[PDB]
């Protein structure tokens, strides 16, 4: 229900449930109907039977790991520098040993990484100090790589979701956020009547849907970004389907009531019945039977797990090394025979 | 409010099961390839190579005997590089997994076994309320077992109930929603929390009392509705 | 510039004062021909409106009180411009926002 | 122009209007025909720049442990090695023990020769546990230090060496402003060399200057403080940054133009001062003069490592190589 | 907070105002003083003083 011009005459009239009740086609409105000033000037509302507010729906996309390859922490320049430095150190160690071979290269490789095959240690004092410094440098490099990877993983979190109605992303509409509505309800009236909300109302006017179900379905897909329908319905939808969540806090407190005409001999009796039902516990039973039950709860966003993205690169390199070894075994055997 | 610890299985969180199985199959394939390549006192065996690879994977702590082959050394070096990368990634992921926040039990509210069947549970839930009030009469009229159970937890005084809850002498305090919210908004720290507004039993509101048939009722109701619609209610 | 005012003994020991305000005052004096005689406020407070133990009579204190009484002709100091003080004295265009 | 005035000032002077409410700047020449009330907003000449990552730390690798801790660890290692060698002798040289301890500290990256005995084995185990603890602590502290924030260039309000003599820097500073305006005239009147240098950059239009700054073809944009502040908060992100309000040049404000002798000047001034004191000015500024990124805080970024980041470690390796060469040359004689 | 190294001015600015020269009402110096202040602001004397 909402007051609008007929586009044909200068007389404005209600539409929907409010119009039907005023037109005399119905004597009561038993359905979710928020109590507001605009609709209270024409009909009579009984005492609320369900207190609620306004919330926002969110898709809550599952987190994913941004890491792509094991070379992310170090640029190719650093890899080349270390590759050349290991050879330089091996050559220097070999020269020092000779003056005062593959053994030096094996030792350098086994000290840099943890191969454990670089047997043979230098005996000269200078060679000993060089080996100690090389081991320290390798340890520092490994520690720095691990620390950088840990820092990157810790600081890898999904973008923050909307928090309430005061979020700057909502106050400044763009071409990405939608946050549509039903296009004819208490929400539309509330957003139109607001003084410092013209931008939001103008942005939502071009994307409002026709029913709550369509808006929820669009939100479940990638066509809609947010929904501001209500709280008693959004919470139930989130509980039933944990694919969506409710964000923010209620910003328009109201309640559902029974709509009736101004001159109706049922207002007092209906209000007393509602109060008695609230007091005795009938409303609690109804809520437990129809609302107070869920299927899947919610879980605070936890750190992501390394998927096959981590495998990509590392196992590719392992396979490449195996292929290179299989290709070079024949060449090595031929060279040994020759 | 509680704190929350880390899950017992968190040590397996960093890597998915598929990653572990792929790593095991790759290790087996590498060991077989190395054994085959070794053909071209300490006789080499497939079991010895598998043991060496397994030991060198985690931290090559266990003693192993390196192969005498040429390409075997390159294979071992590549495996060691892969193992170091894997260990660094696992440590980083485990460090990232240790950041955990607080949580709330999220009680349904006067509708779960906690307030209905405490005996068939851990040590019985200690929930109480201030006696000699409307809440006690409402509970007695609507429930009997809960009232009898709570009769032994009569916490006299809102401040006394809060102190008992803070010290652990009580598990839950049942009272008025507005008063509980106001107290939770001023308690030291943030230990005390209140249930969600959507799970309140016997909901009602605060209003203005007028004459039996006074003509100002409609004007007052319209003014209150206008205040609600404008938005001054949130500011207040 | 010589700078006469109290210390801590209510003697008015003349010190020497300088700084941003002194430089601005010197520049203003150069621009428009006029001599000056700087002195410190005896009370030592910027100024506010307070009551008295006697009957309720409005009165200022500090630099504002000294200027209103007539012991000074101009105030050269970090004095903020507000509605309360603007109803009695006149402020120039701000020299520092 | 041609003696007569124009626009709002001209209309107010011509007597067809009493006040001119808007974004009117207060200046000395404009105050000789009309009277200006107390400004309700401050403005001046401001410079807009772009945010820089700034996540480099050549000495970060030494941050986890202080020099005193390192020296104490070295002395403890020497003492432990000496005690172990003495115990082994009592029941193979000192050099072998020190080499073994050094290898143990660095995750046993070298094939050291283990000693024989029981007390020596116990001491080696204790040292291994200590080394494990030390390595874990060092790695944890290094990981903690790897978190870096984003900083903003410090400019002393158009009084930096980058603005007075940009030729000194190899990548000379490129600062520009819209010509044919008050800012260019003020800069030319105040400074001569700076105006001549900036003449090469004459970007026209605020949007063009913003696009140039975002792309990188420009280093700084000099304009009005209020306009720059408004544009900063309505940018796609937080790249654009304006210097603090305390470093603006030629400070002034926006006021209300009134006739010379009107009698409303005092009333309007008092009303504006009351508005300032009560607190409605802050609410108005938040409602109107505030963007998404206006109140944004410095985010935390985790950048990777490159050659310049690894500075010091390579320098340490080079110093060690030079020391080894020097010792080899010296000991070659005896 | 610039010559202590242990004090920090943390927070945003509120109640923006300015420093002015106070005089008695009906004084033959207000207009000239304000004009001099504006001229100093425009010329650059204030910038030199601040530096
Ligand atoms: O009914 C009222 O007039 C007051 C009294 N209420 C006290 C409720 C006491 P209990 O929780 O029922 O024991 C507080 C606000 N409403
Ligand atoms: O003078 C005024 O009344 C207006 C005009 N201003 C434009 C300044 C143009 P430039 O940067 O000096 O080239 C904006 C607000 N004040
Ligand atoms: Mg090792």
């Amino acid at each position: 229900g909402t007051q609008e011009r007929v586009n044909n005459s200068n007389k404005k009239e209600w539409n929907g449930m409010m119009g039907e009740l005023l037109s005399g086609q119905a004597d009561m409105i038993v359905a979710p109907l928020t109590i507001n000033n605009e609709r209270a000037q024409y009909i009579e509302f009984s005492k609320p039977f369900k207190y609620q507010g306004l919330t926002i729906l969110v898709k809550k996309e599952i987190p994913r790991s941004t890491l792509d390859s094991f070379m992310q922490p170090f640029q190719s320049t650093l890899w080349l520098l270390v590759g050349l430095s290991v050879h330089v150190v091996a050559v220097m160690l070999y020269l020092l040993d000779r003056f005062s071979l593959s053994s030096a290269m094996w030792f350098s490789w086994g000290v840099l990484l943890n191969s454990g095959i670089g047997e043979g240690a230098p005996r000269s004092f200078s060679a000993r100090i060089l080996g100690m410094v090389w081991a320290g440098f390798a340890m520092i490099i490994v520690a720095s790589y691990t620390a950088n990877l840990a820092a990157f993983l810790v600081l890898d979190r999904p973008e923050e979701r909307i928090t309430g109605i005061n979020d700057p992303r909502l106050r400044n509409p763009s071409d990405k956020f939608i946050y549509a509505t039903v296009k004819q309800s208490s929400v539309d009236i509330y957003f139109r009547r607001q003084v410092e909300l013209s931008t939001m109302y103008r942005h939502m006017e071009k994307h409002n849907y026709e029913s709550a179900a369509e808006a929820i379905q669009a939100v479940r897909d990638n066509k809609l970004h947010a929904f501001i329908w209500d709280s008693a319905v959004l919470e139930f939808e989130a509980s039933q389907k944990c694919d969506l969540v409710t964000t923010g806090e209620l910003f328009f407190r109201s309640g559902f009531g029974i709509g009736m005409r101004k001159d109706s001999p049922w207002k007092q009796n209906v209000s007393l019945s509602i109060l008695k039902s609230h007091e005795n516990g009938f409303m609690e039973d109804l809520d437990k039977t129809w609302v107070r039950y869920q299927e899947c709860d919610s879980r605070s966003n936890a750190p992501a797990t390394l998927t096959f993205e981590n495998m990509a690169g590392v196992f590719m390199l392992v396979a490449g090394g195996i292929v290179a070894g299989i290709f070079l075994i024949f060449i090595e055997i031929a060279y040994k025979r020759h | 409010r509680s704190n929350g610890t880390v899950s017992p299985s968190a040590f397996l969180e960093p890597f998915s099961a598929d990653v572990w199985v792929m790593m095991f199959v790759m290790l087996l394939i590498v060991s077989a390839v190395a054994v085959f390549v070794f053909e071209y006192g300490p006789s080499f065996t497939i079991g010895k190579a598998i043991w060496l690879l397994w030991g060198l994977v985690f931290n090559n702590s266990v003693p192993v005997q390196n192969p005498k082959g040429t390409t075997s050394k390159i294979m071992v070096s590549v495996w060691a590089f892969f193992a170091v990368i894997f260990l660094a990634s696992y440590t980083a992921n485990l460090a990232a997994f240790m950041i955990q926040e607080e949580y709330v039990d999220q009680v349904s509210g006067l509708s779960d076994k906690k307030f209905q069947r405490p005996n068939d549970f851990s040590p019985p839930f200690r929930f109480g309320t201030v006696p000699n009030g409307s809440t006690e009469r409402n509970i007695r009229n609507n429930y009997a077992e809960m009232h009898a159970y709570m009769g032994k937890f009569n916490q006299r005084g809102v401040d006394d109930a809060l102190l008992s809850l803070k010290t652990g002498k009580l598990d839950a305090f049942i009272y008025d929603a507005a008063v509980l919210n106001y107290m939770a908004g001023r308690d030291e720290g943030c230990k005390l929390v209140t249930i969600g507004s959507g799970k309140v039993f016997a909901s009602t509101g605060y209003g203005i009392a007028i004459q039996k048939d006074s003509g100002w009722k409609r004007q007052v109701d319209l003014a209150i509705l206008q205040l609600f619609g404008d938005g001054e209610m949130e500011e207040l | 510039v010589i700078c006469t005012g109290p210390n801590d003994p209510r003697h008015t020991v003349p010190q020497c004062c300088y700084g941003f305000c002194i430089d601005l005052l010197i520049k203003l004096a150069r621009t428009m021909n006029f001599t000056y005689e700087v002195h410190l406020v005896a009370d030592g407070k910027f100024g506010t409106q307070e009551r008295v133990n006697n009957s309720n009579k409005k009165e200022w204190n500090g630099m504002m009180g000294e200027l209103l009484s007539g012991q000074a002709d101009m105030i050269v100091a970090p004095l903020t411009i507000n509605n309360e003080r603007a109803q009695y004295i006149e402020f120039s265009k701000p020299f520092k926002y | 122009i041609n003696g007569t005035w124009n626009g709002m000032i001209g209309e107010v002077v011509m007597k067809r209007a009493y006040m001119a409410v808007g974004s009117l700047t207060i200046n000395e020449e404009r105050s000789e025909v009309v009277d200006f009330s107390v400004p309700f907003i401050e403005t001046g000449i401001s410079v807009m720049v772009s945010r820089s990552n700034g996540t480099v730390s050549p000495s970060a690798f030494l941050e986890p442990f202080s020099a005193d801790v390192w020296v104490m660890m070295f002395v403890m290692l020497l003492i432990v090695s000496a005690v172990a060698v003495f115990v082994f002798e009592y029941f193979f040289t000192i050099g072998k023990a020190i080499w073994l301890l050094w290898g143990l500290v660095f995750n046993n990256s070298v094939p050291v020769q283990n000693p024989k005995g029981t007390t020596s084995k116990i001491m080696v185990s204790v040292w291994a546990f200590f080394a494990v603890i030390f390595l874990a602590s060092y790695t944890a502290n290094l990981a903690a230090f790897m978190i870096q924030e984003e900083y903003v260039d410090q400019v002393s309000g158009l009084s930096d060496k980058k603005f007075q003599r940009p030729n000194d820097f190899s990548p000379p500073f490129r600062f520009g402003t819209v010509p044919n305006g008050s800012t260019e005239r003020n800069i030319r009147n105040n400074y001569a060399e700076m105006h001549a240098y900036m003449g090469k950059f004459n970007q026209r239009g605020v949007d063009d200057a913003l696009l140039s700054l975002k792309t990188g073809k420009l280093d700084a944009f000099i304009y009005d403080a209020a306009v720059l502040n408004y544009m900063a908060g309505r940018d796609e992100g937080c790249k654009l940054v304006t210097i603090g309000s305390g470093k603006v040049f030629a400070s002034t404000g926006y006021g209300i133009a009134i006739q010379k002798d009107s009698g409303w000047k005092r009333q309007v001034d008092l009303a504006i001062l009351q508005l300032f004191g009560d607190g409605e000015m802050e609410e108005l500024e938040a409602l109107w003069l505030t963007g998404i990124c206006h109140n944004e805080k410095n985010e935390v970024m985790s950048s990777q490592l490159d050659i310049d980041n690894m500075a010091g470690v390579f320098y340490m390796l080079g110093a060690a190589m030079a020391l080894s060469l020097i010792t080899f040359i010296c000991e070659h004689l005896f």
